[PDB]
């Protein structure tokens, strides 16, 4: 299966590799350190798992965070550093593997990031940029993540492509993860209440 | 379901694959290595049909396991509108003489015959002669 | 003398590193006792050239010669923490802390210094003292830093409470007092549930583990941790009801649908959930369906391999490749991987072929077909299948890298380099080799270095087998160079990896001050642990282990002695395509000086091994590499040590153990070139714990056949153990011709890919 947890410094080496195999903007290891040591509760990663039912050691693969653990995706989040406004977050980079589409990994990683951005850092909103050509990205941020498109930012990337400056106001009540655990409504919305026994 | 976008000479190999898959001997490899009217049919991220035109239907193919779901003809309508919007009323296509099944049902759209076999219109991949048939429509 | 010093600094800052160091090296000969503003300048220079140990002395001398700048204490604290001298860094923190009491960062710095010095109590007192001084004066900007320093104070107290329930109660009180000011709710909740478990209040811990799951139901950790809090850790009949009741709160999350597959033992019911987890996926055609269920194929294959085979096969049996094409092609894609994992290659090709000829438009089908071909031994075919897949979309950066990998694995370094150059930032260059080194692309340089080592061994045999009987001579001069050229690049690319990971160790320099001002001491302590493991990461040890083959050989060949230049245009122009670093920084473009070294063992030690050995732990220490290294440097008393430590763990039944002992036991002879003192010690040690394992007395008997002993003691099947002996056939002759043939006859159970490489390279 795929596990989703917070990111640590022991994840950034494999994160760089994931970015070098997927995204066009590449960063030095010093830049990942500046992210995970400035905002150590914001970034999230998606990995594989090998739960015990023998054992094994780690494979000498650039994708192995631990024995039986393979990085498939990540989200690199940060607050705004540049110098005069309310607190606001920023998705620096997001990558999910091609073969791990159609599982909600991108959506699950972003929701944790948006919730952590509001709870930990009290961010009013979070901004990002999307390549206009990437239609699958526009459907993710805008249509499912309730982001809103603002400007067009013609020729924003170094290659010459026009970005999609998007922003989303953050309210802890709406960002609650327990809000998007069901799909087909109507039906009974059964959820945990943290009081009754499970046995 | 069954959407259509452009080629964009980044995924030209997509098109070249669908032309080299369905009826490929004739389909030269220097053909698509020039282009950069192109249009491809998508079936939920799955490229399924292709279309290359000249101004004429130079190629129209669809994957055999996704045919008859109205999909090839959708590419046909894209070619008609293209003609209608280039101030001309002549859409034509050259077909092999042995290709009868991609005729009777394929000529369901007004596409009348110009008159018998042409002989050796084009050489395929091997290099032998290939009898051809010309049918055409009007906008 | 202060003029010769600052010039180098000003000189260094522009870019002329050459005379920058040349100037400074006279300014220190001059004095032998300088001005403080001169010691400050050179301390700033040694820091920039990463000479930390010397920078500290020029910064310590700056103050010793009378300085007023109290920032030298912070500059000394950052530098001293970098070299691990935290005993001396605490002194610097105390001094800078006293100098600027108004800044909270200097309190956190002093505390962190005390925390790592074992002064856990002084750290808590330090943070508490500031807490009490700043009561009711924490502004909104300072609320994050305040939240971190409280969670950090709870971290120290919790590690100092150990398992004392009397104290574990007080750390629990502090955590609930600071909670309103703590914004790391995940970490606070994670901490609280650990105390409740250490406090035995498992009912209270179960409530936190349930709250954590609600905050992230996609986290497998909290689910199984909750089981231990409930005690149902070994009750599949109560675990089935647990996750069934969690399957309703979180019906999209996989932990409730997957964890049952790790303990259910009733075929009928286990097969029900197996059907509920992989069939909806094949319905949606999710390509990772098998990759999500593959862990079961490894931990409990025997009870999950055949029941999934029936479920998926029957599912596909009622599928229409017209009608239901998406689930049809993605169920063949699953079944192809299902049989490939079972090494049923005929069926593995059987189910990928259909999906391909049915839908030859999804690049996933190409990777899997190319993956089966590489298992069959057709590297050049598999690489071709992948270049077809990348032709479908030249923008896919993922298929390019997978394609670049397959071309490097087939030794097609020329196709590989230029497929990769489509996504690199070349600019005023030719290809993307210099760009791949800039972005620290270890995935490429390791795969390319291993390819160069394969190409070196291939052209080496082409040199020997053609030298064995005009142009058939200047053609030898071309291959005589290709072998030296591939060996150098193979070693020059391997040496590019320690350059990356020492940069990762220098990259933590700025964070000794920054993490304090940002108020992230807990994440900073995780960085110190990360820096102490950099030389143990998989990519670093992969380069080290692979590069040892070259260094160890260069020593082993060192044992028995190992119209003129009008072709340099071939070399000078080809040096433009293999360059890795700027010309202003590297002159050994072909690694020519790396392969012609006269101290191969000390080069491997100071470039790979020393930094690894000093950081690796016994748990994950490579003992075979330890043996092979100390054997070539004389330390026999470390060879039996590795063999003993390797023995502690792997049973005396391993064929690798037996080979290591036989090679070492043979070095305890009087005709061997080792120190007779170590020989006597290793002999004693061999008797003390392995007298009941090998006929030690028969090492002097020159007529004892050790191969026959191995055969009867470890079999003729332990491929790795036979290959270890064959490596040391020159030092331990035991019938190389008979050993080679027996290795070849043991290759029958291996797959064709592993057989080919053992025959083509290992022999
Ligand atoms: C030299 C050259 O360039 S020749 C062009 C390539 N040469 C060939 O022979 C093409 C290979 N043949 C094919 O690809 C297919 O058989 C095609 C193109 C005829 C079918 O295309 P499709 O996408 O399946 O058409 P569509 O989506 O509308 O569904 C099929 C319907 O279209 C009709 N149809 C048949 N031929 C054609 C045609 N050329 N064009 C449009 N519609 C057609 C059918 O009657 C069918 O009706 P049905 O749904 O009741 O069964
Ligand atoms: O993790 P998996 O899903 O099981 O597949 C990986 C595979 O990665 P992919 O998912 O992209 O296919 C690797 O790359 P490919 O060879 O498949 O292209 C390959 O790593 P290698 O380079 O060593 O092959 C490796 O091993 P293998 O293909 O022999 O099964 C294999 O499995 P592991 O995770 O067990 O290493
Ligand atoms: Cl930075
Ligand atoms: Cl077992
Ligand atoms: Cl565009
Ligand atoms: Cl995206
Ligand atoms: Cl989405
Ligand atoms: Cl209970
Ligand atoms: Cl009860
Ligand atoms: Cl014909
Ligand atoms: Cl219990
Ligand atoms: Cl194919
Ligand atoms: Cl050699
Ligand atoms: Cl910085
Ligand atoms: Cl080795
Ligand atoms: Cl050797
Ligand atoms: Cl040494
Ligand atoms: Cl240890
Ligand atoms: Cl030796």
């Amino acid at each position: 299966p795929i596990n989703i947890r917070r990111a640590t410094i022991n994840d950034i080496i494999c994160m760089q590799n994931a970015n070098l195999h997927n995204l066009p903007e590449n960063y030095m290891m010093k830049y990942y350190m500046y992210h995970i040591l400035s905002w150590p509760e914001a970034s999230f990663v998606a990995t594989t798992t090998t739960l015990d039912c023998d054992g094994r050691t780690i494979k000498l693969d650039p994708t192995y965070l631990a024995p039986g653990e393979k990085l498939v995706g990540y989200v690199l989040v940060k607050m705004n550093d540049d110098p005069n406004e309310p607190p606001n977050g920023h998705i620096t980079s997001l990558s999910v593997m091609r073969t791990y589409r159609r599982m909600g990994i991108a959506e699950n990683l972003m929701r944790q990031a948006l919730f952590a951005l509001r709870e930990v850092h009290q961010a009013e909103y979070v901004s990002l940029h999307v390549r206009q050509s990437n239609r699958a990205a526009l459907h993710l941020y805008r249509d499912t993540l309730a982001f809103e498109v603002l400007s067009i930012e013609k020729s924003y990337y170094q290659d010459g492509e026009d970005a999609y400056a998007m922003k989303k106001v953050l309210k802890l009540e709406e960002l609650q993860i327990s809000n998007f655990t069901h799909r087909r409504l109507n039906e009974e919305k059964l959820e945990d209440d943290l009081e009754s026994d499970l046995l | 379901i069954c959407t259509l976008d452009n080629v964009y000479a980044n995924n030209l190999g997509m098109l070249t694959k669908l032309a080299h898959v369905t009826v490929p001997n004739l389909y030269q490899d220097a053909f698509f290595s020039a282009l950069f009217f192109t249009q491809m049919a998508y079936y939920s991220e799955i490229p399924v049909g292709g279309l290359v035109a000249k101004l004429q239907i130079e190629f129209l193919g669809v994957l055999p396991n996704y045919r008859h779901k109205s999909i090839g003809s959708k590419l046909l309508k894209f070619a008609e509108d293209k003609c209608s919007e280039c101030h001309q009323h002549n859409v034509f296509v050259y077909l092999p003489a042995v290709d009868d099944l991609t005729k009777q049902w394929f000529i369901a759209h007004g596409f009348e015959q110009v008159g018998e076999t042409v002989n050796n219109f084009i050489k395929g991949v091997n290099g032998d002669e290939q009898d051809a048939i010309l049918l055409k429509k009007h906008i | 003398v202060d003029s010769l010093a600052l010039k180098g600094l000003d000189l260094y800052s522009v870019g002329e590193k050459d005379d920058a160091a040349s100037y400074v090296a006279n300014a220190i000969r001059k004095i032998e006792s300088a001005s403080p503003i001169c010691c400050h300048v050179l301390g700033i220079y040694m820091r920039n050239t990463k000479e930390y140990k010397e920078s500290i002395k020029w910064f310590t001398a700056a103050l010793n010669n009378g300085s007023t700048n109290k920032q030298i204490y912070r500059d000394l604290a950052t530098l001293q923490s970098q070299i691990g001298d935290f005993k001396s860094a605490l002194v610097s923190r105390k001094k800078y802390w006293e100098a600027f009491l108004g800044y909270r960062a200097n309190w956190t710095s002093l505390a962190v210094a005390q925390d790592v010095n074992g002064e856990r109590q002084q750290a808590i007192n330090t943070l508490s003292q500031f807490e009490k001084l700043a009561e009711g004066k924490i502004s909104d900007s300072e609320k994050y830093e305040h939240s971190e320093c409280l969670m950090y104070k709870n971290d120290v107290m919790y590690k100092a409470a150990s398992d004392n329930q009397d104290k574990l109660q007080n750390v629990l009180k502090h955590l609930n007092d600071i909670e309103p000011c703590v914004f790391d709710k995940f970490g606070l909740l994670e901490r609280k549930a650990t105390i409740y478990m250490k406090l035995g209040q498992l009912k209270d811990a179960s409530i936190v583990y349930r709250t954590l799951i609600k905050r992230n139901p996609d986290n497998f950790k909290y689910y199984k941790l909750l089981e231990v809090s409930l005690g149902i850790q070994g009750d599949n009949k109560l675990k089935k009801a647990l996750y069934g009741k969690l399957e309703q709160f979180y019906p999209r999350c996989e932990p409730p649908k997957f964890i049952p597959l790790t303990f259910l033992q009733d075929k009928e019911e286990l097969s029900k959930k197996l059907r509920e987890y992989v069939l909806p996926q094949l319905k949606r055609g999710v390509p990772a369906t098998f990759s999500n269920v593959k862990p079961l194929y490894q931990r409990r294959k025997s009870k999950v391999s055949p029941l999934l085979e029936k479920i998926v096969l029957d599912y596909l049996s009622g599928l229409d490749p017209t009608q239901d094409p998406i689930p049809f092609i993605w169920t063949n894609y699953y079944l192809s991987q299902h049989f490939l994992f079972l090494k049923d290659f005929p069926k593995a090709q059987e189910y990928i072929d259909a999906a391909l000829d049915h839908t030859p438009t999804l690049v996933e089908f190409y990777i899997l077909k190319a993956r089966i071909l590489k298992h069959l031994g057709l590297m050049d075919t598999a690489a071709g299948i992948l270049e077809e897949g990348r032709q479908l979309d030249l923008q896919d950066r993922f298929i390019n890298c997978k394609t670049v990998k397959y071309f490097l694995r087939a030794n097609n370094i020329d196709k590989a380099v230029e497929v990769a150059s489509l996504f690199t930032k070349n600019d005023d260059s030719v290809n993307g080799i210099k760009d791949l080194h800039l972005v620290e692309a270890s995935w490429f340089i390791v795969e390319q270095a291993e390819a160069y080592y394969r190409l070196y061994l291939d052209r080496k045999k082409k040199l020997d087998d053609l030298e064995s009987l005009e142009q058939i001579a200047n053609d030898i001069k071309e291959n005589q160079w290709l072998v030296r050229k591939y060996k150098g690049l193979a070693l020059k690319r391997f040496n590019a990896i320690p350059k990356f990971y020492k940069q990762f160790e220098d990259d933590q320099l700025d964070f000794h001050s920054y993490c304090m001002r940002k108020g992230t001491p807990r994440a900073y302590l995780e960085m110190l642990e990360w820096g102490k493991a950099l030389y143990t990461k998989p990519m670093y040890v992969r380069a080290m282990k692979e590069a040892s083959k070259l260094y160890f050989q260069m020593h082993d060949d060192r044992l028995k002695r190992k119209e003129a230049a009008a072709m340099n245009k071939r070399k000078e122009t080809e040096a433009k395509s293999v360059a890795a670093y700027p010309s202003d920084q590297d002159n050994d473009v072909f690694g020519e000086k790396l392969i012609e070294t006269s101290t191969p063992m000390e080069d491997f030690a100071t470039e790979f091994y020393n930094n690894y050995s000093m950081q690796v732990r016994e748990d994950e220490r490579d003992y075979i590499l330890d043996f092979e290294f100390n054997y070539r440097i004389g330390k026999l008393a470390l060879c039996f040590a590795s063999l003993n430590k390797f023995a502690k763990r792997f049973g005396t039944t391993s064929g690798l153990f037996g080979s290591m002992a036989i090679v070492l036991l043979h070095a305890t002879r009087n005709d061997t070139p080792f120190d007779p003192i170590l020989k006597k010690v290793v002999t004693k040690s061999l008797e003390k714990e392995y007298s009941e394992n090998f006929p030690l007395n028969e090492i002097s008997n020159n007529s004892f056949d050790w191969l026959n002993f191995y055969q009867e003691k470890f079999g003729k099947n332990d491929i790795n153990g036979l290959l270890f002996l064959y490596r040391y056939r020159d030092d331990v002759p035991i019938g190389s011709s008979n050993l080679k043939e027996m290795i070849i006859s043991s290759l029958s159970p291996l797959e064709p890919h592993s057989q080919n490489e053992i025959l083509q390279y290992y022999l």
